[PDB]
């Protein structure tokens, strides 16, 4: 599918020092649906894909100027706070593993040694998978449900739009020839448009001259009729088509799998006439709740923080009695 | 012809007056407030602005005991340090091992950002009124400026406007303000040499170029580090930019009657506060007879459509039979409806549409259009709501 | 009021008697404002003053 | 949980563009004037107005 | 907005869906080409919770 | 004006470590009052010029025991809780953008390779300017009043106090 | 404006509704019922043949 997209050039806020700039390296989108915290980032280079659109996973290729460049897969970087643990990376898609932060920063270093870098305002704090906030994953424990993006370099399942681009804007094309403009193309093929008459607009593979018309009322543009792009909403859509747009499959979907997993225990009590009395020693927030076991329910629950004695009734019927993770336990009258 | 009216205080209100004339066709005018400008006396006190600490290098008196000297400098602290052995790079800076002093000094200044960050103190008396405003005359908008003092006489168009006096001499100045940029404050402010510290006055300047400043921020200084040449000291945070955060919204906002207020000279304009009482003197030649102007017989009034709100929701088709070409006034004989138009142009039997408004349901109202009185009947619909967006 | 964030809600009567008050409306919240003859004058954050008059 | 659609943006150079009705949730559309954008080799449109 | 149903969908398979989320769209930055805009929080996020 | 000052070793209570040294970079004063965020930093050496006096962005004069010698420029850095953007150096000033922290570092690296820093406790946490936190600086927007430090090498209103030194 | 009517629930017969706004011309609107659906959820048991 490379042979036919390419990587591109897109605005950017932030390409270092708080300045914007027209980055290849363009932040477009950053995907956090997967609950195991890994992130899905979207930019507007290509990773593991050479100039001549073969497949190699040490290199990535980048907008340079007006045609397209290789860069070392290893001079990749991902950064919140601090930097991010790359998981995957296929074309425009980065998979990561960030600590918690309130930027995102995606960056490389190009043919020239020069870094690129784009950052984007993104709140990233993921939220605990199960009970118990821990730093690293364990081989052995609780089975729990939780979502996240595969590792699979394949694109089977979730797509992307793309389209055909953009021209490149170039003011050094034109000339003031006496008191004319003179448009160079140099072996390329550009798009004209002047604010003046007769022919004043244009795909030229040949020079052309505008009489009578100023420099400063032109616009003149290198174009690539060849060539799909992801519809962007930081690149303008192609003037001359209309609402025209193909569509590719996307690496690394989101999929429903297992996260490690954990446990929880429980405890005993004194007995009244009717009554069942608990003291709660809670090691960290646990939940209890209580059930009538007759047509009067009366469903209570309530979060132990710390140290508490609770007063229970207990009906004729039978008291159902949960403390976080236990088993329910039992109670009648005697 | 004097021509004496009462509007009230609200600007972006179009009123309109009717001028009656014995034996002159009646004229209408449209008048709505220009400006009113209460600019008060001024008497700056001081300003205040963000403070700066000076230290210079500390007097190290080798094998010798330094004085402290009293300095009529704000905030002056000095203190003479005994048994005192600093060391430099290449070793110790006194040849003595015990009877070196260090005199530590400090005075307390105005900042760099003084000229630029600034609020100034001053005592606010007997305010000047001036007036000007929008009249529709001669199918022309004319605009006076006037004080409305009710003495001031200013002539547009041959026509002698008397502004005033305000029924009202609120203000929405207090004796004491202070001014920051665009914005005025009613403030108490602390007189010269009783500022608070960490409070708007920490540091008093009389004027912006003052050399000497007065300065009250608790400036105490330490004894230094052992074999150390420093100027430890203990030092509450600026008033200024403490008051920046704590002064609350201005009187732009806060003002009763809608006053707006402006700096550069300081002043409130267009107060909403009372009435205001309008003469004019209406040149002769602006005038023309009855039997000079179109006579209206046959007069008949249909309202088809009516919304009762602040704007003009209503419209009436009168119908007319005039006896020669001319303008006439138009005029609204019922204080409960108003009409957007104040003159327009009859030619004989035909027909004018004229735009009203009125807050009633049932409206009952006649018009005036020349000399002639025509009844109108308007069964006015709600609109979006009650309570109106307009004067 | 549903603001997006912390949004100043401040209002004067339009007389003699202005009476301004101010509150920095944090959430949804339901506002029952006096509009006396004078009439009353409503900023809501950044937004250009709100005018309010009695039929 | 939802996701935003966005398009690349229709940049009329020397023109006015349309906004239609479109049958889609949450559907917006805006026309913006006055409008000069620039890419990486200079100006995308030849009009400066 | 922000609440359970801001998105509904009659089926998983369902290809258009109704929302109700205050999608406003705003002029883009001097020179550049953008699509910038203002936009309640996913009600099933908030409901899950 | 460099050609009768020189740059200077004064006291920093943590050189690396925590502990204390004649600092050849060491922190006189911080000011923050740019609405902007910008700070302007005075440090003991002199940025900007050489030991002949000569004027040279690349070239920065530190005071090596005894004499003033070069270092570079490049090696030059400010850090409070991360590194430091630095808009504008002269003398002994230093204009930076910083993110927010406790502390404020101003270093660099000498002839010999050594590195050398000066860290002073600093609360840099600098107020929103408007009504929206925003982390990159816009191009278009609402025009608000703010103040900043100029990154004007020229010299012509604000002033420092001189004397001759020391032993 | 808000014009509220009772139509009897009899689909094939064109009513006539006169709205009236105060101050503005009556409006005559013809209804005509286009289909009102009860859909039941239902609960497969059992298939039989």
């Amino acid at each position: 599918v490379y042979k036919a997209t390419r990587p591109y050039l897109a605005h950017c806020p932030d390409c270092g020092e708080g300045h914007s700039c027209h980055s290849p390296v363009a932040l477009e989108r950053i995907r956090n649906e997967a609950t195991d915290g890994t992130l899905k980032i979207q930019v507007s280079l290509q990773i593991g894909i050479k100039t001549d659109d073969s497949h190699d996973w040490t290199k990535l290729r980048y907008m340079d100027n007006h045609m397209p460049a290789d860069a070392e897969r290893a001079g990749l970087f991902v950064r919140t706070s601090a930097p991010c643990t790359i998981t995957g990376t296929m074309g425009h898609f980065i998979l990561a593993r960030c600590p918690k932060g309130e930027t995102l920063t995606v960056g490389f270093t190009d043919s020239r040694k020069i870094s690129h870098s784009c950052t984007h305002p993104f709140h990233h704090d993921p939220p605990v998978i199960g009970r118990e906030k821990f730093h690293s994953r364990p081989q052995h424990g609780k089975e729990l449900p939780c979502s996240t993006y595969v590792q699979s370099t394949a694109a089977t399942t979730e797509e992307i739009e793309v389209h055909m681009p953009p021209d490149t804007p170039d003011r050094t094309l034109m000339s003031q020839q006496s008191g004319n403009v003179k448009i160079t193309v140099n072996g390329q093929t550009v798009r004209y448009k002047c604010n003046c008459g007769g022919s004043n607009e244009g795909l030229t593979t040949t020079d052309k001259v505008i009489n009578n018309c100023k420099v400063d009322q032109c616009h003149a543009a290198v174009t690539n009729h060849k060539k799909w792009q992801y519809n962007s909403p930081l690149v303008p859509r192609n003037a001359e088509l209309g609402d025209r747009k193909g569509k590719i499959h996307i690496p690394f979907p989101l999929a429903n799998v297992t996260c490690r997993v954990p446990k929880a225990r429980n405890p005993t009590v004194t007995y009244g006439k009717n009554q069942v009395i608990m003291l709660l020693y809670p090691d960290h927030p646990t939940l209890l709740s209580y059930r009538n076991m007759g047509e009067e329910p009366n469903y209570q629950e309530e979060w132990v923080m710390h140290k508490k004695e609770v007063v229970l009734t207990v009906p004729t019927e039978g008291l159902e009695v949960t403390w976080g993770n236990n088993e329910p336990y039992k109670y009648w009258p005697q | 012809y004097e021509h004496v009216t009462v509007i009230p205080n609200t600007v972006g209100v179009p009123y309109k007056t009717l001028v009656n004339r014995p034996g002159y066709s009646p004229m209408v005018l449209e008048m709505e407030l220009l400006s009113v400008t209460l600019e008060p006396t001024l008497s700056l006190d001081y300003i205040t602005c963000e403070y700066k600490t000076v230290i210079p290098s500390p007097y190290v008196k080798c094998c010798g005991t330094a004085e402290c000297k009293d300095k009529n400098l704000p905030d002056y602290s000095c203190k003479v340090f005994t048994g005192v052995y600093p060391f430099m790079w290449g070793g110790a800076y006194c040849f003595c091992d015990a009877e070196n002093t260090q005199l530590s000094e400090a005075h307390v200044e105005k900042s760099e950002s003084c000229k630029t960050e600034f609020a100034s103190a001053y005592r606010a008396h007997t305010a000047s009124a001036s007036a000007k405003l929008r009249v529709l005359y001669q199918g022309n908008n004319i605009t006076v400026t006037a004080y409305a003092n009710g003495d001031h006489a200013v002539t547009v168009k041959d026509a002698k406007f008397i502004v005033g006096p305000m029924s009202s001499a609120w203000t929405p100045f207090d004796n004491k303000i202070v001014v920051y940029k665009g914005d005025v404050y009613n403030m108490d402010y602390p007189p010269f040499g009783a500022g608070r510290p960490g409070q708007f006055g920490d540091i008093q300047s009389r004027t912006p170029e003052s050399k000497d400043v007065y300065a009250n921020t608790q400036l105490v200084l330490q004894r230094p580090a052992a074999g150390t040449v420093h100027v430890p000291y203990s030092q509450a945070p600026s008033g200024f930019k403490y008051w920046l955060k704590e002064r609350g919204a201005s009187l732009q906002h806060t003002a009763p009657f809608g006053c707006q207020i402006a700096t550069n000279p300081v002043r409130a304009v267009n107060c909403a506060v009372g009435n205001m009482p309008i003469s004019i003197d209406i040149p002769e030649a602006a005038f023309t007879r009855v039997v000079d102007a179109p006579s209206l017989t046959d007069m008949s009034c249909e309202v088809p459509a009516c919304t009762h709100s602040s704007d003009f929701g209503g419209v009436a088709i009168i119908k007319y039979a005039a006896s020669k070409k001319g303008k006439c006034a138009v005029h609204s004989m019922t204080n409960a409806v108003t009409i957007r138009e104040a003159e327009i142009e009859v030619e004989g039997n035909s027909q004018l549409q004229i735009s009203f408004s009125t807050a009633l349901a049932s409206a009952e109202f006649r018009v005036q259009v020349c000399s002639t009185q025509v009844h109108c009947a308007a069964e006015c619909h709600p609109p979006k709501d009650h309570i109106v967006n307009y004067p």
